[PDB]
């Protein structure tokens, strides 16, 4: 009836900056194991007793806040649904004390390591202490946001965090079918361990506000006429001679010279280049059709030539030129092929890793154009330039 | 007998014997998570005999059944902890009683 | 107030409709006094408490959602759906489902007033909701020791969207009864100030704590991985509210 008052212990949360993720166009492997070890820690700093629990979080459901909450107090990722734990003998969902046995039945002691597992296509969630596995497993949990590694160590523990053998030896070797964490860091920034939701940060005093995360949506990464394919099939040839003066192999050839499979590789591209741009709904570019030979190709020197001896004969540098409006248009065409070269590598089940297992079906450039990396940006941007430049010194110039 | 769940191992070389002085920090606590009594804050170890009667014969047999250096959660019927009425104030009539009790030193 | 034939009604109304450009916007609305559960888990001794809601017309059945909500629910999004509901299942020897709310789609279950009525049984654990007289399959177990609310939440498409009304069964408690320890053996059903229906405010002022928990990470080694520690005893007084879950 009336209110009560005892003395609480506050919590805090850490995460690293690492993101994980399900959705229809998954770059993951669906599977992240992490490993996390435990030092000295007191067993009973102040009254209440010490808060350690482990295990996965939502990206916008889960936001601790220091104080109050939800429970008696001192919410962890066992006081909400958002997020789930495992404090080392009952299994926490939404401030509910489930009891799980272990084969130790010990609670979060020094010397140990604790192994956690999740699976992003199939909801299961699977932890084990010290390499003893637990009858304990979360499961039938729906996969709408971001699922991250965080603990939320009291005031007295000390913990280390071992998100990928790159980082740190792991104790235990990871289970079949399960990756290091290390594998799904952001190109953008390292991994490093921040607070989940905090509006407060250090001042060399340094109030923050909220903070921008991405959702599961954005981790997911026309007609040709026959007078504008004659056009297409000349910039085809332009770009399998640009292609083949780059890479100075019977490919290194000229615009008319070059292999069949090379020919037919760079009228598919030229022909998807094409399609891109009339969906962009462009202005209409058939126009000086036969000055697409006007430039002056510069391979006829012997410095521009390929060491075979062959000359590509490429669009004149000055003579092509791209216009300041379609700069928009070519990064938005850059974006698209990107994201279609994703989606093909993902229907053959490439997906995002730190390293490139192709063998292991894993691409790791399957990021979208905004999380891409600068370089691979970079790149995307000049091919989009070159191509609107060919295009140009051909006599079709849009307005996009 | 009254459930032990062990939170933390023990050695359990060593046992509360009967006449005994026995040293204990227990942090009890109600089913619905409402604390009630616990001898942490007040920073005294609480002191007791096995055989004395002074303390309830559920928390004596879960005493005899402890270890030094062990942690466990320890849960009362209210049939042999204040049955009926008892404690008016403080253990509401016919409630369970969950604590939580260790040992940092025999006698 | 209740009459001999009408039961204690709670109605609520939008002041302004389709004037000014008035919010339709869903709203999320709770009651104020819970009903608690047994502790154990084994005609006035029914551990049995239902409670009713009469729908005015106007209002979609699509657009309602009656039913109980677990006092840890902090969802404000405006589509609102039962397929959008954070709900998670243990499994170990045992297998158990606990949900954040546990409502039933009124699109799904049907100018007639739908009078949706759910019933709940503290002692068997079970939650069965019947509409006009006719039971549903759908059935929920909650755990034994929980603090459900009484949920409705409903899309304002009319003057009255929906209004409430406690009254006892043809041999089921009423809801009052579980709601007052003092009027557990009252049968007679009562609308007293306290039983005020609260909204789902999207922001609340909280106080922010002028010290906090000094935290610092740093990489251990190559091989040690990131580590962090922090030592620093710092302890919090808790104010919490008995009726509603909250600290």
């Amino acid at each position: 009836l009336l209110l009560q008052t005892n003395l609480i212990n506050y919590v805090t949360s850490i995460r690293p900056n690492i993101f994980v993720g399900r959705a229809e166009g998954s770059t993951q492997y669906g599977k992240w194991y992490f490993e996390v070890m435990v030092d000295e820690v007191v067993p009973f700093l102040t009254a209440q007793a010490t808060h350690l629990r482990v295990g996965w979080a939502l990206t916008e459901g889960y936001s601790p806040y220091p104080g109050g909450g939800e429970g008696w107090g001192g919410n962890g990722v066992g006081d909400d649904l958002y997020s789930y734990g495992f404090d080392g003998l009952h299994l926490w969902t939404g401030h509910v004390a489930r009891p799980v046995t272990s084969p130790g039945q010990h609670l979060l002691a020094p010397e140990d390591v604790v192994s956690c597992c999740l699976d992003l296509s199939v909801p299961s969630i699977s932890f084990r202490i010290n390499g003893c596995p637990v009858q304990g497993v979360f499961e039938a949990f729906n996969l709408d946001g971001l699922f991250f590694p965080v603990v939320s160590f009291s005031a007295g523990v000390k913990v280390r965090f071992l998100l990928g053998g790159r980082h740190g030896e792991f104790k235990f070797l990871p289970p079949p079918g399960y990756a290091p964490c290390h594998e799904a860091v952001l190109p953008r920034e390292r991994l490093r361990l921040e607070p989940i939701k905090e509006y407060r940060r250090e001042g060399p005093p340094h109030l923050v506000g909220p903070s921008r995360c991405l959702s599961h949506t954005d981790f997911v990464p026309i007609v040709l006429p026959p007078h504008l394919e004659r056009i297409r099939e000349k910039l085809a040839e332009n770009i399998h001679e640009l292609w083949a003066l780059t890479r100075i192999h019977p490919c290194l050839v000229n615009f008319h010279s070059l292999p069949e499979p090379e020919r037919n590789y760079n009228l598919q591209m030229s022909g998807e280049t094409l399609k891109t741009l009339l969906a962009l709904g462009c202005h209409v570019g058939m126009a000086d059709e036969k000055a697409e030979d006007n430039l002056k190709k510069t391979k006829l020197p012997k410095t521009y030539m390929m060491s075979n001896g062959y000359k590509p004969a490429p669009l004149d540098l000055s003579h092509v030129r791209l216009t300041p409006a379609q700069t928009t248009l070519v990064d938005r065409l850059a974006e698209n092929g990107h994201n279609v070269w994703a989606r093909d590598r993902v229907a053959q089940g490439w997906s995002y890793s730190a390293v490139q297992d192709i063998p292991a079906r894993r691409n790791p450039r399957l990021v979208p154009y905004r999380l891409l990396d600068e370089a691979t940006k970079r790149s995307n941007r000049d091919s989009l330039c070159q191509a609107v430049r060919t295009l140009l010194g051909y006599g079709y110039n849009i307005e996009p | 007998g009254v459930e032990i769940e062990t939170i933390s191992p023990g050695d359990g070389r060593t046992f509360p014997k009967k006449g005994q002085t026995c040293v204990v920090h227990y942090t009890g606590m109600l089913q619905n998570g409402k604390k009630f009594d616990s001898s942490r804050d007040r920073n005294k170890p609480f002191k007791f005999r096995i055989g004395k009667q002074e303390v309830i014969k559920g928390f004596e047999e879960g005493a005899a059944q402890m270890s030094l250096g062990q942690r466990a959660k320890l849960t009362c019927t209210p049939d042999v902890a204040y049955g009926a009425t008892g404690h008016p104030g403080v253990i509401p009539p016919n409630a369970t009683l969950i604590f939580d009790v260790e040992l940092l030193n025999l006698e | 107030d209740g009459t001999v034939d009408t039961p204690p009604c709670l109605r609520l109304a939008h002041r302004t409709w389709g004037s000014q450009n008035s919010l339709v916007e869903m709203l999320f609305l709770r009651l104020s006094l819970p009903v608690q559960f047994h502790q154990h888990f084994r005609i006035l001794n029914t551990t049995t408490y239902y409670y009713s809601v009469r729908v005015f017309a106007g209002q979609e059945p699509s657009c309602v959602w009656v039913g109980w909500v677990t006092p840890d629910y902090h969802q404000h999004d405006m589509n609102f759906d039962l397929s959008k509901v954070r709900a998670v299942t243990v499994t170990m020897h045992s297998s158990l489902k606990c949900s954040n709310c546990y409502m039933v789609w009124g699109g799904d279950f049907v100018h007639t007033d739908l009078v949706i009525g759910c019933l709940v049984d503290l002692a068997t654990g079970l939650m069965t909701f019947t509409a006009n007289g006719k039971e549903s399959n759908t059935f929920f177990q909650v755990e034994p020791n929980t603090k459900l609310f009484p949920a409705v939440f409903v899309l304002p498409t009319h003057q009255n969207v929906i209004q409430f009304e406690l009254g006892k069964q043809k041999n089921i408690m009423p809801l009052s009864a579980a709601m007052f320890l003092s009027e557990r053996k009252n049968p007679a059903p009562q609308c007293p100030p306290r039983l005020e229906v609260q909204m789902l405010m999207p922001v609340s002022w909280s106080r922010m704590p002028n010290h906090f928990l000094q935290v610092e990470t740093r990489r251990a080694g190559e091989r040690l991985g990131w580590a962090v520690q922090c030592q620093d005893p710092l302890t919090m007084m808790a104010l919490h509210i008995p009726e509603e879950n909250r600290c």
